[PDB]
């Protein structure tokens, strides 16, 4: 039913910041989950998947920074660590789901700002 | 793989949810009247 | 390579009661795997059509999808004062998924 | 099988160094228990000190 996100903030470039997003209402477990990016004034750009029902991780090669994705399924939560930062990634992120002709499960988080800059 | 059903009371009578319970039975090696000896019984 | 999307027009300033056709074109032949979203700027993207030809709960038939292959169509009809927002198409054919650049329907 | 996982046993003298003789070993069912689970894999247990 509901998705909550870890806190965004201002991080210096080259660093790492683990992204937590917990589910509620129905589990993460039976589904997949995604991350997308929205820069201000820019379109929604897909980032990376997670696939718990086997195990596989796909990343966008457009932003191929080894932003690692894995689970905490028993907390219905998902972790993607912001690795190899660069300033144009300063944006808001969303926890996502795609209706793949079968489901209607597209549920979106509230959105938190990741900021990549040396100036706080 | 999976899909939901769509249930509302706006559905017709053919689209109403049934709570089907199925009972299944068996018989195995798994399981008082006084004993009668030499009587057709 | 990647699958390119082509969302046209990328904006359309509109009026009350219109019937706007927001087109999302595709670089490949995608079966029906395209969606549509409502986003007022700052909200969560509320899904509108799934599999490019099917409506959604809460969203009446003032929105209406069709198309297949390369050509996909957002059929907005009887344009309502709440429908003026920034919208999006969506592939799910391959990996990577890309989204359209958005189409802001806004009051003339 | 069939909700009953049954255990069998036997105890036999053997004078050979390791492997088995030519004799027949009859195993009675010990207990016939309601198990109802499919068991696809296992390992033995040990006693160490």
């Amino acid at each position: 039913q509901q998705l909550v996100e870890s806190g965004g903030g201002v991080v210096q470039p080259g660093r790492s910041l683990r992204l937590s997003c917990a589910a509620s209402g129905f589990t993460f477990s039976s589904y997949a989950m995604h991350w997308v990016r929205q820069a201000p004034g820019k379109g929604l750009e897909w980032v990376a998947v997670i696939s718990y029902d086997g195990s596989n991780k796909y990343y966008a090669d457009s932003v191929k920074g080894r932003f690692t994705i894995s689970r905490d399924n028993s907390k219905n939560t998902l972790y993607l660590q912001m690795n190899s930062l660069r300033a144009e990634d300063t944006a808001v992120y969303y926890c996502a789901r795609h209706a793949t002709l079968m489901n209607n499960k597209d549920i979106w988080g509230q959105g938190t700002l990741v900021t990549v800059s040396s100036a706080s | 793989p999976l899909q939901s059903y769509g249930f509302q009371p706006t559905n017709g009578v053919g689209y109403q949810p049934y709570r089907v319970v199925v009972l299944s039975f068996e018989l195995l090696h798994a399981p008082s009247t006084n004993l009668v000896k030499n009587k057709c019984v | 390579g990647d699958i390119q999307l082509t969302q046209s027009p990328s904006s359309l300033s509109a009026s009350v009661g219109d019937r706007v056709t927001i087109t999302c074109r595709a670089s490949q032949s995608i079966s029906s795997y395209l969606n549509w979203y409502q986003q007022k700027p700052g909200k969560a993207p509320k899904l509108l059509i799934y599999a490019a030809s099917s409506l959604q709960s809460g969203v009446p038939s003032r929105f209406s999808g069709s198309g297949s292959g390369t050509d996909f169509t957002l059929t907005i009809s009887s344009l309502q004062p709440e429908d003026f927002a920034t919208y999006y198409c969506q592939q799910s054919y391959s990996t990577p998924r890309t989204f359209g650049q958005g189409t802001k329907v806004e009051i003339k | 099988i069939d909700g009953y996982f049954k255990i069998y046993s036997k105890h036999t003298p053997i004078n050979l160094v390791r492997d088995l003789p030519q004799g027949f070993s009859a195993l009675e069912p010990l207990v016939d228990l309601p198990i109802g689970i499919n068991i696809t894999r296992f390992q033995t247990l040990l006693a160490l000190h």
